[PDB]
RNA sequence: UCUGGUUGAUCCUGCCAGUAGUCAUAUGCUUGUCUCAAAGAUUAAGCCAUGCAUGUCUAAGUAUAAGCAAUUUAUACAGUGAAACUGCGAAUGGCUCAUUAAAUCAGUUAUCGUUUAUUUGAUAGUUCCUUACAUGGUAUAACUGUGGUAAUUCUAGAGCUAAUACAUGCUAUCUCGACCCUUUGGAAGAGAUGUAUUUAUUAGAUAUCUUCGGACUGAUGAUUCAUAAUAACUUUUCGAAUCGCAUGGCCUUGUGCUGGCGAUGGUUCAUUCAAAUUUCUGCCCUAUCAACUUUCGAUGGUAGGAUAGUGGCCUACCAUGGUUUCAACGGGUAACGGGGAAUAAGGGUUCGAUUCCGGAGAGGGAGCCUGAGAAACGGCUACCA
RNA sequence: UUACUUUGAAAAAAUUAGAGUGUUCAAAGCAGGCGUAUUGCUCGAUAUAUUAGCAUGGAAUAAUAGUAGGA
């Protein structure tokens, strides 16, 4: 479902008006991200409403562009992904293992299971914590 | 006394973060100001640069337009029917944003029964319209979003609420009744 | 506020002090040049010495470095 | 650091009533004079002892009672 | 700090003004205008110590308010002018113009300038939009505002510039093969031709350019301005023509 | 990092002796010249007498000082100029290192997420629309005068008078063009015409004849972007009632019409000096601190409020999440962070209150006014001392 | 594909390491000088990944992808 919530839920500033009868039920405006990153046919042609889509929403992914292995999906709508990198411990000369815990917003465009590659790209303070933005799923 | 920092909250990882400086000028905050239904008063804070800010204290009449054949009206708000944020602000007649009040007819009949040569309720496809909203008409008031912010620029403008819109918030009134 | 200048001290005591070989050593410089002061020969001493590094570390370079 | 033992709490005063808020909503994880401490160690094993003297003082009697 | 700072030390200053670290504690803040901070030359750091037409601030403040100095044809009297790049400084009681331009070693060279060169001006064009009215404009180097602008002048150009009357002359299209100088980082002051332009989106496009020796080097777009046409540069190059040597 | 000792002479282990420098801190005696230079420390960021450390005027905002200069073209003013109003600065500088352990800060990004005095560059005919623009209006200061109090950079009542303060407010240009004759065109007629504020709507898409002459929107990697258009709305802005030096051009000879150089100000964008938030990675000791955070916002969703603006920032209503043996949370820190300083052959170790950069603070909590910029302390208000 | 390694842009001045110069020497300090100046000449004034990000050349080493079946 789409309006299971107190407001009403519409991409603001588009209107369809009643007096014109069209085929398409009801108007999506939709961009693209840039950065060649296609954007999912399931957006163009969805029904959801969001407005943190990098696709749909009022949202540009700009700056940093990151990739993680997710770790938590649930929560609604935003993921909790995983880097992992290996630090580098000069007065032993060799490595340690490191990792740290990113929550990243995720369009209901996108199906992600635990475990699976995403990459992310950077995005205005979504949420206290969330700044990234799923552009991209990749399966494992 | 209200400032919006973010150091007074615990951290993401649940910690607690000692305070690092005074409070400051540049994220402070200021008063709510509950706009309410009445004669008109709207006090003007100064703003950050010099700009000015007109928070409306009560605010009597409106501009609303009519989306489908695209004209504005002004207008006057008879009362706050429904909000999707505060029961209590319905309760209590508060205009904000995103509010459905109810609001006079007339200039709108007026000029409908002037441009499309036909009355309302009891060139004829332009002039065929949405049935709930002929009954509104027939009863004088009609349903119409708040869609300005009285807070921030003093005014309440609107639009009449059309289908799919029209259709949800009747459900929920009714629903709700 | 404002810019330090720079000094630097221009001699240094040597590694130990006391060895009968350079306190012969210095009389013979002391007294055949005129000289008053180890801190005279040892200024020389340590001028020489940072010359002669800076020659081996040349030296220990590559040819046409 | 952060709770020493400051010169003047008196004129720290509010210094020390908002580190004493931090402390105890830290600590809140937790809790969900030396020789006066003497003294009263020794009260307390003086007094025991003289509970311990009157218990057995009764065990004599009820002893020489039931013999 | 609760506002602007007024004041500049003297080891805080761009390094390529060549003040020494001791005659004093403070150095000329440049006030706001045309160029950066950084990338400016105050009028006293220029007169008095470049030209040493001058040997004091005052004698400096006596100079300007005699109103001899014209930076771009009109009169400055501010004695910390942020006077910039590519700039044109007309002392006519000596009849000398200066095109401020990069001297090989990265610092501002004097360059004597006739009246016929001193009568023009290059600029990077730098942002074109659509103005109120529906006018469009662009948007130089130096804060300069030019409306109505050939419709083929596109970002990162370089447009010749009438100073009499602020107008545009006309310009040079940001292509391969034009001849470049370059104002940024470990390169700026030399002069060579543009190669390539390695291009990322949401990044920074890196340029690869050879000079006359033939010796490459890497900077960005940042840091790149066109010039002029292969071999004809549009301005009088300063002296050495931005070679690198050993 | 080694030197001496044991036994007839030799090798280990050991014992003994033997050593070092430290812008390290204290202190003792001596202390002539030349150049240079620093000048903290009680885990007391503990308390301060007194003086001073922030004011400001050009030809160009306001002078009838009962100020000074006479005197000489100045019977509105005109030189000089105290006082006071107005404008601006006072938010920088200087000082200290208490707090602060992903905080600060360092390198690296973003603002398609925002304010910006100033500087600098651009930029505002709206001709008309039924009943002064040779230029509206009222105040107030200094001043005159009457007074109060132990006392302060305290001030009351009454009388004057100015503005760049205050409050008001008025004065054609183009599209087509039948016709005319053709050039150098002029022409009946048809029509169009501010900005700012708020909302809604729309656009901003783009896989043959011949006189040889002529006729058949942008930017980005990306946008609801820039920009334009429609209908309304607004306790509503702006659209020059200001000032200096000059005295030219024209004539219907009116004290008529025009006009030069530059001061100040003003809307909207651009720039500059800034600012606020933010991406990535990196901190010392503690596991004899193993679970942490969630009522009292902890994680997320939606709507609103608030803000210069993003955002649990805050409030509602929802879900029940978030961090953690890759060490979270808690405790300690004689912890401001960095550039740098000392020193070792390397590897490392220790120092960095302290000449530059950043941050934070002005006895301790909190709070606010002005302003572009302050949660300011040589500003204000109350509370503790 | 990545780790990793090469080259590059980036890492303020001062400090450090160097070059030049008879501050009377020195500690220091600092950036042109000759000419027929009407068109010329001379020199020296560089270096300082120690991680994160960015672009780039890689063949090894350590991880990580990816032939079959039927008629």
């Amino acid at each position: 479902t789409v309006q299971s919530e107190r407001a009403f839920q519409k991409q603001p500033h588009i209107f369809n008006n009643p007096k014109v009868k069209t085929s398409k039920r009801t108007k999506r405006w939709y961009k693209n991200a840039g950065l060649g990153f296609k954007t999912p046919k399931t957006a163009i042609e969805g029904s959801y409403i969001d407005k943190k889509c990098p696709f749909t929403g009022l949202v540009s992914i700009r700056g940093k562009i990151l990739t993680g292995t997710v770790v938590s999906t649930k929560m609604h709508r935003t993921i909790v992904i995983r880097r992992a990198y290996l630090h580098y411990i000069p007065k032993y000369n060799r490595y340690e293992k490191r990792h740290k815990n990113v929550p990243v917003h995720v369009s209901p465009a996108f199906r992600v299971q635990v475990g699976d590659i995403v990459t992310v790209g950077q995005c205005r303070p979504i949420s206290k914590t969330v700044r990234f933005n799923v552009v991209k799923v990749s399966a494992a | 006394g209200i400032s919006r920092d973010s150091r007074h909250k615990r951290s993401a990882t649940g910690a607690k973060r000692a305070q690092f400086r005074k409070k400051r000028k540049f994220e402070l905050g200021r008063q709510p100001a509950n706009t309410k239904i009445g004669a008109k008063r709207i006090h003007s804070v100064r703003t950050r640069g010099g700009n000015k800010k007109y928070r409306a204290l009560r605010i009597e009449t409106g501009n609303f337009s009519w989306a489908s054949e695209g004209i504005s009206k002004k207008t006057r708000i008879a009362g706050v029917v429904y909000h999707p944020s505060n029961n209590e602000l319905v309760r209590t007649n508060t205009l904000t944003k995103a509010a459905i009040v109810q609001i006079d007819a007339t200039p709108f009949r007026q000029w409908f029964e002037a441009h499309y040569g036909q009355t309302l309720g009891k060139r004829a496809a332009s002039a065929k319209i949405e049935s709930s909203v002929e009954s509104q008409f027939s009863a004088g008031r009609l349903y119409a979003c708040i869609s300005s912010r009285p807070g921030q620029s003093g005014r309440c403008d609107g639009y009449i609420l059309e289908g799919e819109e029209l259709a949800f918030y009747l459900r929920r009134l009714t629903a709700k009744k | 506020p404002r810019a330090p200048r720079t000094y630097s001290k221009t001699y240094s005591t040597p590694k130990r002090p006391y060895e009968s070989s350079r306190l012969d050593a210095e009389l013979k410089l002391a007294g055949e040049f005129g000289l008053k002061n180890k801190k005279e020969i040892y200024r020389i001493s340590f001028q020489l010495s940072k010359i002669r590094r800076a020659a081996r570390d040349l030296l220990t370079r590559d040819e046409k470095d | 650091g952060t709770y020493r033992k400051r010169f003047n709490e008196k004129a720290r005063s509010g210094h020390m009533a908002k580190l004493k808020e931090l402390k105890r909503i830290r600590n809140k994880q937790f809790t969900r004079s030396k020789v006066s401490r003497l003294k009263k160690k020794r009260l307390d094993k003086f007094i025991e002892h003289q509970l311990k003297r009157e218990e057995r003082k009764t065990i004599i009697g009820k002893l020489q009672d039931y013999k | 700090a609760r506002g602007p700072k007024k004041h500049l030390k003297r080891l805080a200053a761009p390094h390529h003004w060549l003040l020494d670290k001791l005659s004093g504690c403070y150095a000329p803040r440049p006030s706001a205008g045309p160029h950066k901070l950084r990338e400016s030359l105050p009028l006293i750091v220029f007169l008095r110590n470049r030209l040493k037409y001058a040997l004091n601030g005052r004698e400096v403040k006596a100079i300007l308010m005699q109103r001899h100095v014209k930076v771009d044809g009109k009169v400055r009297t501010d004695t910390t002018y942020p006077a910039g790049f590519m700039d044109v400084i007309t002392l006519d009681a000596t009849n000398e113009n200066f095109r401020l331009v990069y001297d090989v070693k990265g610092r501002f060279a004097v360059h004597r300038i006739t009246d016929e060169e001193a009568s023009y001006k290059l600029g990077k064009v730098k942002k074109v939009q659509l103005g109120k009215k529906g006018v469009p404009y662009v948007v130089t180097h130096d804060g300069r505002t030019i409306r109505y602008p050939d419709p083929n002048i596109k970002v990162n150009d370089t447009v010749k510039i009438d100073l009499a009357s602020g107008k545009i002359t006309d310009f040079i299209k940001f292509d391969a093969g034009k001849l470049v100088y370059v104002t940024g980082g470990r390169n700026l002051g030399r002069i060579g031709t543009i190669v390539h332009k390695e291009r990322h989106d949401g990044g920074f496009d890196l340029v690869h350019i050879k000079d006359s020796l033939d010796n490459t080097f890497v900077t960005r777009l940042n840091n790149v301005f066109v010039i002029g046409e292969q071999g004809k540069p549009y301005i009088s190059l300063p002296k050495g023509k931005g070679i690198k040597l050993s």
